[PDB]
């Protein structure tokens, strides 16, 4: 179930009920992504996060 | 400025993982907009 | 008129969009990336330019904190990114990369001061996923502390 | 033999003298220039090599000595490395430096082996002038501890 | 005329200044010669140049 | 294998400092043999 939706700079969304995503800014195709998260909840550069468990 | 908010940058395409089984992604970029794909848990 | 540093950050400063920026006494400046990361420059030789990348204050009472930001220099040297070090005078954690004045280019500045903030993105997010959060005080290098041990790390 | 690192390698060993030296496992080879100075070798990429000076095994008490360490970085970054490093493995206090393949020759690799060198002289140095000597204890790297954030450790 | 006492030693031969500093003569290659020595840890060793310019920190 | 004892390399013509009285200089080089200028009181 992938929730597609839009969002403009300055606004935000919630994943869950203790993460929270800003759109900080726009520069190009780049995207400024401010989180609110726990500590133990884990934030990931998901083509790294491939990269390390590629290795065993 | 923005506490202890944690700020990435995420290109058109590119993922962003929350937790382990959340995922964010830029799906297109125009003007001050932007779309978004969240995989839920 | 200005060295070639003062006048390629004039040149760097009309470019990115923030006023007036200058070296100060200590031949220094300091200014905010996008409003969010601060980057301090030093005009200290007439060949190289130095940036540094403020991360935040340094964890005053973490032993293995050290430890481990030195075992992450290791890599930081594989990737040839920028160099995990601590000021001292203001107790903080820094990003340091030499910047080489020769065909030096307002476009080469920003790509270089880019990849400083794109290390520290990636050095707050891995502080982040071991629930560390740096303080946020002193940000702009006024002073850099020095030393008499300076002379002989070459 | 395999790449130009595993050939820059053999004739590396071969002007030197140190006899047969090869990549292990973990691609690292550790050797002794003078029989004095310990330093390791690192298949790191097809790209680059990695150099590495083992100064001592890292002191358990001083903990303002991290604070020492993580400032003269400052200055080692001014003059173009090494890098001042913490190996988890060994608790090895080391220089570490990046070394290109690129046009690569065997005098090129002893000249950068001798800027590990000379930091590691002067370091020494520094450290007897604030009275602190390193124990000599776990000099060859054979496997270097491996972190998960290596991957994030670049700009 | 800049020395006071000129002296020759070979690779692995010992020159001792007082009772309480020794200096070795590791290896020679070239025009460099590796150097040891061997003192109290309060004696602080400086190579000359780098010495120069810490005082040149005014 | 050299214990404690401190090692640097100087070239001919370079100076060696040992405490604040003492100097040692490399003044030439030939084979194995090394000539040394000593300044000490």
């Amino acid at each position: 179930s992938m929730l597609i939706l839009t969002r403009r700079v300055g606004e935000t969304l919630m994943i869950g009920d203790e993460v929270t995503v800003t759109v900080l800014g726009v520069k190009g195709n780049q995207v400024r992504i401010g989180v609110n998260a726990p500590k133990e909840v884990s934030v990931h550069r998901e083509e790294i996060y491939q990269r390390i468990q590629a290795e065993k | 400025p923005l506490g202890s908010m944690l700020i990435l940058t995420r290109r058109v395409g590119e993922t962003l993982m929350i937790g382990d089984e959340v995922t964010v992604t830029v799906l297109g970029v125009k003007g001050n907009q932007v779309r978004i794909g969240v995989n839920a848990p | 008129m200005s060295s070639r540093s003062e006048l390629l950050l004039d040149r760097f400063a009309e470019k990115i969009g923030v006023g007036s920026i200058s070296f100060n006494e200590n031949r220094l400046c300091s200014f905010a990336i996008d409003e969010i990361y601060y980057i301090s420059l030093s005009d200290a030789n007439d060949e190289y330019m130095m940036i540094y990348g403020v991360c935040g204050k340094f964890p005053t009472d973490n032993p293995n904190f050290a430890l481990e930001i030195l075992n992450a220099n290791l890599w930081f040297a594989e990737n040839g990114g920028p160099y995990l070090c601590y000021e001292s005078g203001a107790q903080s954690l820094l990003l340091a990369l030499r910047f080489p004045l020769d065909d030096a280019t307002p476009e080469k500045l920003e790509n270089e001061i880019e990849v400083v903030v794109k290390s520290m993105e990636n050095l707050y997010l891995v502080l982040h996923n071991q629930g560390i959060t740096l303080e946020n005080e002193h940000m702009k290098i006024e002073e850099i502390s020095s030393s008499d041990n300076k002379h002989y790390y070459a």
